[PDB]
């Protein structure tokens, strides 16, 4: 039988491993090789049985059943199930009244699919910089983005942290713009006790198997505030001839998963909050900043590196990041980057080909972006590492404590971190 | 017997824990592709989560993009609209972009005869099997294949061909496994 | 969907709760009401899928498949799958050459089914006392119980602790007796690195769903050392006309469960060992004693109460036990008894009816058993509590730590334990 | 079709997590009993994990124990041996202890006609359904019922009828649920 089941339990790590030799220098790693796997999503008996239930019903009913179920929980007036998060965002934009040629304000830092939803709506992305702590669309650097073409602002609840809705909502009503959320990371994330996806005129949300609330492979959902938006998005599907329908198989997994979401979320919250608190004691690391009214879903956990420590004098930040990545990965914590380059400088937004002949892009004033336009986002990429699956998975206490030991172990070797970083060869 | 076979395959894949398209050690979609390549005698196969994805792949794969035209004499009302949305016109004088075969439980058994054709791009629509929206593009054209993958977000970015607009037309492994099973049960190796 | 899935995770308990007021006196319980449930057995996706595999195969093959699989792991030369542990013991006894009228030495403390296997073999149970620490058949007493009729000694690996095989085996070979193990609790328990069930000439083992290694409901297995025994047991089934066959459904669950047994056992071991170590620091409690060569399976965790503490001067032991039971249960640790009465004084061995007219019993000089014959076993019943499901389940760290806090909390209230115990009404 | 229905029931009960005979909130065995009581019009039902358990129950329930005798004219070679092992003799002058009906997939549909009879004790052997060894005893005799349960270790000891030798003839809920399903599919409301 082919199973992902982990056969070795994660032993409680000795607190004395903080004094141990680093694993990169032939030391004992905090997390042994056998204990480095995690299971995601959490596939239980319920999920297998749910397939046996749903298979007996009409596929469109299974999809409808899911859509309603999740909608009620989120608290969105209307919802459309779709094959992907990308398609949901596309339907969200169009539904909210984004027409061909319109400009849409988006953060430079997000997944490609955010912007490719804008281009799919035949609109032009206007990339903006991010706040250096929240990592979300910066409301301060937004005056300089507005034109006669600007129709909507599309903030991303990146990592799972709700973006500055209160500020961005004021900007939208002021300039008579529509607000479209990308909640593809913010499953169960809240602001003022309200779930992400209910704030904007519309919103899109990935329901892929790599998200805190996973469906059975590829899937997504679009939320709309007013019915006129929901109807327009439906009317677009009629006119466009696009088939963005969800698989019942995918929906079925969602139905069962939703019954157990709150359980997993609770472990996720307590695990993350503990790690924040522990990283607060470290000189080298700092966990994500969270506004008081906000609740982080912790799809991704981005850790800030203090590159300005004395030991890291004439060392460029990227070398520190790379060294820390190698050091942590040897200990067993797979820290990594989420986005290597900002969307402006991704090939699609360099060639500006779109549908062809640069269809969306030539329908408005051409923008040659440069790195100097996004200083905050670039500082983040140089001076942060990300934990993804390791805190998206609701890991047991022994595993969470292993993480805490790892950072505290590395925090006691800031000198060696510096020595290793300085030995890294230069790059473009 | 169908309900068991479907349940069994969904259980197997769910037990494996490998249900992401982009995940390493995912061999359900590759398995599906191989069967279809062997049946059609085509060299390249690209799976989609929508017939639209297969259509767009065949068009953009032959540089039939915004502003271009092709023959739409064999298109149904839906494809007509999709082409219009892409910004592609009609001409009777031009060749057809693809030959589309809607697969269902009636004709799945006789797939050899359907797929063995001279058509340079064969599009198979599996949606009516009832496992969810799915389509496969089959060709001997390497450039069509490469462009069809690159139009998908995470298609050949698993790590000449610069991508423009992109969509998520990645297929759910679970869905892919169900279709793979259905094919294997109905004669195909 | 009807599911046993627990929706509330067990919060990490504050270590300051050791100083808290007892829950019986209106204090906050260490374990909240919602966190008092445990799941057993551990039913996973693998188990559901295994049913879908096995259902397609001939039922007798599924049972054969299981029997061999588990046999190889245990390291027994021969094995017979059966419908129950009781039937396995019956087949074990007969297979080892126990004939009608023979006497079989058994502990007074065990489950009724041990003795009812002897009676089923048409043999006469000779009840003996137990060691006060291991709680297994006491080898020192075995001189006083041997007669010309005595054919076999049947020790029970009770709780999961291997019995004193070394001593009992010497006694058996000396008096040309057969040794028949009851390993119904000792799944994975070892002595000198060998699994329980391989030591005796034959052995029986429950595979019921309440055992560390569970099958899908009722089931058991008989092990035999030599083929002579295995053949006789098979020949008995032919002659007796008894249908003691196992269900494939039950076996199927075993096949999948066995793949993940070592994982669960490891958590079980580390959890138990930690609790022993922590109870060693307490003045009031003591965990199970374990010989050096032995490994406890911890199907049940029996805790000794120090009734000889000064605060418990003129307080009878049973009142201390009852008070501690009420105190612990209010905190959320459901400590209880396994056996309330010794088998001699169970109705079957008071009426001595057997098959009818006292068939087995009239074959031999009947002894009138009295409580003064089993002082050690009776001391245990008065001065121990048992945990059962709470440590048979491979509980998470948060839950195990909750237990440790509870005992340490109660250990700081030995005075109040005494006050509560003294207020309990007398019982004849 | 059968494979799915069987798998579905096993999945449902496994999902419930209630797979012990003696566990509270176990309603599969009670459900099985109720159906059989309604079909037979009998007041009492006792489930076993073996035909032997049903046989012993019917015998000991009528005080046919070691040293006693009964009519063995309608016994198969197996039950002949079981009676001998129990220490029960033959007499043509005495009545038969039970009427045994071997149930299978052929005759399960027509269970009303089989069970509607006027013997003291009806014994149903479900082993040949292929869910594992199982038998049910049906009677209007309360004393037979009570003695049949007391024979089983954990039969009504959930807390008069003094028990002698005992066996584990408790039925696996999982097995019970499969038979309950089979009955419901083939009529027998
Ligand atoms: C923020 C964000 N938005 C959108 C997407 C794409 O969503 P989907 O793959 O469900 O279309 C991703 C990546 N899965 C993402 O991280
Ligand atoms: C020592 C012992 N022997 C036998 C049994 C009964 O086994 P079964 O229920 O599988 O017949 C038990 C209790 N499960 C037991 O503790």
């Amino acid at each position: 039988m082919k199973t992902d089941f982990i056969m070795v339990p994660t032993a409680m790590p000795d607190e004395k491993m903080i004094n141990y030799q680093l694993a990169i220098d032939g030391g004992e790693p905090v997390i042994p090789k056998a204990n480095r796997k995690t299971i995601f999503p959490n596939i239980a008996k319920e999920d297998l049985f749910q397939m046996m239930i749903s298979v007996q019903k009409p596929e469109e009913m299974v999809v409808s059943e899911f859509a309603e179920k999740y909608r009620q929980r989120v608290g969105a007036p209307y919802a459309i199930p779709t094959a992907s998060g990308t398609s949901s965002l596309h339907l969200a934009l169009v539904g909210a009244g984004v027409k061909a040629g319109d400009e849409v304000i988006v953060p430079a830092f997000t997944f490609i699919a955010t912007a490719q939803a804008i281009v799919a709506a035949k609109a032009i992305p206007v990339f903006a910089d991010i706040d250096p702590q929240t990592y979300c669309l910066d409301p301060r650097q937004l005056d300089k983005k507005v034109t006669a073409r600007t129709k909507a602002v599309m903030p991303v609840h990146v990592h799972g942290l709700p973006a500055d809705i209160d500020a961005l909502a004021s900007f939208c009503r002021q300039h008579q713009l529509a607000l479209i959320e990308d909640a593809s990371h913010a499953h169960s994330a809240t602001l003022h006790g309200r779930y992400c996806g209910t704030f904007g005129d519309a919103a899109g949300q990935s329901l892929m198997a790599d998200k805190n609330f996973p469906l059975g492979g590829e899937a997504g959902i679009a939320f709309f505030k007013e019915r006129e938006s929901y109807d327009r998005a439906l009317a677009f599907l009629e006119e466009s001839g696009l088939d963005y329908r969800m698989s019942w198989v995918a929906a079925a997994f969602g139905i069962s998963q939703l019954d157990r979401l709150d359980y997993y979320d609770e472990i996720r919250q307590r695990n993350a909050q503990r790690l924040i608190d522990e990283l607060a004691t470290t000189r080298l690391f700092t966990g994500p900043m969270i506004p008081a009214a906000a609740k982080h879903s912790f799809n991704m956990f981005r850790i800030k590196i203090n590159t300005a420590l004395p030991e890291f004098k004439d060392i460029p930040e990227y070398k520190l990041k790379l060294a820390l990545q190698q050091i942590l990965n040897e200990e067993g914590v797979f820290a990594r980057e989420w986005q290597n380059t900002l969307l402006p400088f991704h090939l699609p937004f360099q060639n500006k080909k779109g549908f062809g002949k640069g269809y969306p892009f030539f329908l408005g004033d051409s923008q040659e972006y440069k790195h100097e336009h996004f200083p905050n986002a670039l500082q983040m990429l140089r001076s942060t590492l990300v934990l993804c699956r390791e805190l998206r998975s609701p890991v047991e206490y022994e595993k969470l404590h292993s993480y805490i030991i790892t950072f505290k172990k590395v925090d006691k070797n800031i000198q060696r971190v510096a020595e290793i970083a300085s030995q890294i060869d230069d790059v473009p | 017997e169908q309900l068991f076979q479907v349940s069994f395959v969904l259980a197997r894949v769910l037990t494996s824990g490998i249900i992401m398209s982009i995940e390493k050690n995912e061999n359900e979609l590759k398995g599906l592709e191989n069967i279809l390549k062997k049946t059609s005698s085509k060299q390249y196969a690209v799976t989609f989560n929508s017939i639209s994805g297969a259509v767009i792949g065949s068009l953009w794969g032959q540089d039939i993009v915004y502003g271009e035209a092709t023959n739409q004499q064999s298109l149904d009302e839906q494809q007509e609209k999709l082409f219009k949305w892409l910004g592609i016109g009609h001409s009777s004088l031009l060749p057809e972009p693809y030959t589309l075969h809607a697969i269902n439980w009636g004709n799945i058994s006789n797939l050899q005869k359907i797929t063995h054709e001279e058509a340079h791009v064969t599009l198979l629509d599996f949606t009516k099997l009832g496992f969810g929206p799915c389509a496969v593009l089959l060709t001997n054209n390497e450039t069509i294949y490469k462009k069809s993958e690159r139009l998908k977000i995470f298609g050949a970015f698993d790590l000449e061909i610069k991508p423009g607009l992109q969509f998520n037309f990645r297929l759910s492994p679970l869905v892919g496994a169900c279709i793979k099973m259905a094919l294997i049960k109905m004669g195909l190796n």
